[PDB]
């Protein structure tokens, strides 16, 4: 199979296609049945190394994106068996560096964030136009990670029923090499300044939202270079109630952060070649329940 | 051609293109002055063979296509160029279809 | 005179040849094409000599002929499958060789026939 | 719990995996009217009327008839009720000759086939398949019309002793000359449309 080691690979919601992305130029991809697999695919174009992907929801259907180190973002939709390239963008100075979807409440628009120091943000109508939402000085150095708002998580929805459909205004998060993070708000047709965070004296890596359903609070896994790891909550921002909390005290360059698709608990990749495996226990800590050896 | 040698003239013809040989930007002028003879009401067509020479041009002409345009000039007289051969080449079948017709009438 | 091409045997004449040429005479680039195709697949089905061969190679090329006047919202031909015809005719009945079996009009059993396709197995030939 | 939802789930799971069959079922289940209404018409459609299936997107057209429905969807008056009413007035001529005729339904078929002549114009393909079904049903239905206008004076009963009446091409053309005609059976069609034209303009205006 892949001539490099795999920086990341996704199942789909179904659990019976697998893509699978490394920086070894080119994406394979496998059927999945009965505990069985073919390759069934190995997309080429990306002329720069590929690092991530993005899947989309499922009711649009199957799509994918990619991003490259030759600032080119490749977009893939599947048909017939058959994925292929539909949509590419480039025009960017410094590596694509982070692709992701957002919830398909909010509907089918990745966020895109380069190191270039700013960030775009693209739409597609499924069928038509994509709609370019570029942010300059996003970073005074540059973007590293980035996540969404997750659509819908507790603290004042339990009085809205189910029928309705509640206003659905955009937000964000992220954290650059700037040795800073930030977090945005959508209004106006753009997005302005939530929060400056400056903690880590030293560039953040990775940044990890707890999917907070059942949670009022907005819960951060902060990751940096400087081996802090900060769980960041607010009950509330307008009160402005944004605290910092140790989850561990790694002595390696802390690296990756990711929440399960059960919403469960976090993957941390540290500088070990592990990956631990932390849950916020059931009364008041975070408590590393197992690790995977890289 | 010039005196009209209809036999002899089209059994060269068809010597030479058997044989395969020039670039197709000219066997457009080839054919186009063998279309006379084509219209004239001669036995010794072989509509066959006739269409390994429209089918060789099919592939050359799709060749000059992926190799070049036809026309890089804009004017009102390219696409009239352009309109032009198409009409040739259905003027070749037409012509074809007449000559099969006459071969036909002739087997009785 | 399908009435009698069906009735009579092929070997005696070409009453197909005869009618393309009449198709010809009409301007009907779609019937002939059809008409010299499916002389072409009448004579697959019959016989394997390489003169035979020779004889489908100019019947598929005919057909092809009549997509060079074929117009592309047109581009695809009808060809149902059915059974065998009555031979020697003034003999007795149930004269019936080789064959096909019929279709099923409340379907489509029918195939469609397109440039690329024909084109293929014009080159396939 | 509503089936709603189960519908929606194996709805978009057929959606997905691409059997017709469940995605057209649960689809007319959970009534998703406007997106059920434009995939039939832009597959469904072509495939029944090919492949001659008309129970299934019988009922289903029929269901979708429902004013109600009409009301939730845009076009289904365009096109979708227009094919009901198509294969409707095949199946009632077909039952009519499976039985001795009679003409309170003849004179229906006569006055519902000369209208939708009139809208049988604004039918409007957006695929190449969709124009080729369109085709396949110009072609049956000149097929149709020929053998009904051959019938409808019955080897025993004739309507007319032996009047050649004044054809309806004074309207029927000014809307069948709108549409392309593909020159396989075109041909045909068009000769007897030239005898036809012949009578009228030697009693032209």
């Amino acid at each position: 199979s892949h001539e490099d080691m795999i920086h990341d690979a996704q199942m789909d919601y179904y659990g019976i296609r697998l893509a699978t992305c490394s920086s070894d130029r080119s994406v394979k991809i496998f059927d999945v049945k009965n505990g069985g697999q073919i390759l069934i695919a190995d997309l080429r174009g990306h002329d720069g190394p590929v690092w991530q992907v993005a899947w989309a929801h499922p009711m649009y259907g199957n799509i994918l994106a990619s991003c490259s180190y030759d600032r080119k973002v490749i977009i893939w939709k599947e048909e017939n068996g058959t994925w292929e390239k539909t949509y590419e963008y480039t025009g960017h100075d410094s590596s694509v560096n982070s692709v992701c979807w957002a919830p398909h409440d909010f509907g089918l628009v990745l966020a895109c964030g380069s190191s270039d120091g700013a960030i775009s943000i693209l739409t597609f109508t499924g069928d038509g136009p994509w709609e370019v939402k570029k942010i300059s000085n996003a970073h005074t150095i540059g973007c590293n990670a980035v996540s969404w708002a997750p659509s819908v998580i507790p603290g004042s929805l339990v009085d809205q029923p189910s029928s309705q459909k509640p206003n659905y205004i955009k937000r964000f998060v992220s954290g650059g090499c700037d040795n800073l993070v930030k977090i945005w708000r959508e209004e106006d047709g753009q997005w302005k300044e939530d929060q400056k965070l400056e903690a880590h004296s030293d560039w953040v890596r990775d940044v990890a939202w707890a999917p907070s359903i059942g949670l009022p609070t907005s819960t951060i896994a902060s990751c940096s270079q400087d081996g802090r790891v900060y769980i960041w909550t607010s009950d509330d921002a307008a009160t402005n109630c944004w605290t910092p909390k140790l989850l561990h005290k790694f002595n390696d360059v802390v690296w990756h952060v990711s929440w399960s698709i059960t919403a469960n608990i976090l993957a941390v990749s540290g500088g070990d070649n592990k990956v631990t495996l932390w849950k916020e226990s059931v009364d008041g800590q975070w408590a590393c329940i197992s690790d995977v050896n890289k | 051609y010039s005196q009209e040698q209809f036999s002899e003239a089209a059994s060269l013809l068809l010597s030479l293109m058997t044989a395969r040989i020039a670039p197709c930007s000219f066997w457009l002028t080839l054919l186009l002055d063998a279309l006379p003879l084509l219209e004239q009401k001669q036995v010794i067509f072989s509509a066959e063979q006739t269409y390994e020479l429209m089918r060789c041009l099919e592939d050359r002409m799709a060749a000059k296509l992926e190799s070049t345009s036809p026309d890089e000039i804009q004017k009102q007289d390219s696409s009239i160029d352009n309109t032009k051969v198409e009409m040739l080449r259905l003027a070749l079948a037409r012509n074809l279809a007449r000559a099969i017709v006459t071969e036909g009438a002739l087997q009785e | 005179i399908e009435s009698r091409a069906r009735a009579v045997d092929l070997m005696t004449h070409n009453y197909y040849e005869l009618l393309y040429a009449f198709h010809i005479y009409r301007h009907n680039y779609r019937k002939a094409g059809t008409v010299m195709f499916e002389y072409g697949m009448r004579l697959g089905r019959e016989v394997r000599t390489l003169r035979g061969l020779q004889k489908q190679v100019n019947s598929y090329l005919a057909c092809l002929n009549c997509l060079r006047l074929i117009r592309p919202e047109y581009a695809w031909i009808v060809q149902p499958v059915s059974g065998a015809v009555y031979e020697r005719p003034g003999a007795s009945p149930k004269r019936n060789y080789d064959g096909e079996s019929s279709a099923v009009p409340s379907s489509s059993q029918i195939e469609i026939l397109e440039l690329r396709d024909l084109e293929k197995e014009y080159v396939l030939a | 719990l509503p089936a709603q939802w189960i519908h929606k789930a194996k709805a978009v799971r057929s959606r997905r995996d691409g059997d017709k069959h469940k995605e057209a079922l649960y689809l007319l289940k959970s009534h998703q009217w406007n997106q059920c209404h434009k995939l039939v018409t832009r597959h469904l459609a072509a495939d029944a009327v090919i492949n001659e299936n008309y129970r299934y997107l019988r009922g289903f057209l029929g269901e979708l008839a429902r004013p109600e429905h009409c009301k939730h969807i845009q076009d289904w008056e365009t096109a979708g009720k227009v094919y009901l009413d198509y294969i409707s007035v095949i199946e009632m001529l077909n039952q009519i000759r499976q039985d001795e005729c009679s003409g309170g339904e003849l004179e229906k078929l006569h006055t519902k086939v000369m209208s939708l002549c009139k809208w049988v114009e604004l039918i409007q393909c957006y695929s190449a398949k969709g124009r080729l079904a369109q085709s396949e049903m110009a072609k049956r239905v000149a097929n149709i019309l020929r053998v009904v206008l051959s019938l409808q004076q019955p080897p025993e009963s004739m309507s007319d002793s032996s009047s050649e009446p004044r054809v309806p091409l004074r309207l029927l053309a000014p809307h069948i000359g709108r549409l392309p005609m593909p020159e396989d059976y075109a041909l045909e069609e068009l000769r007897g449309l030239t005898q036809s034209y012949l009578r009228e303009l030697i009693c032209g205006s």
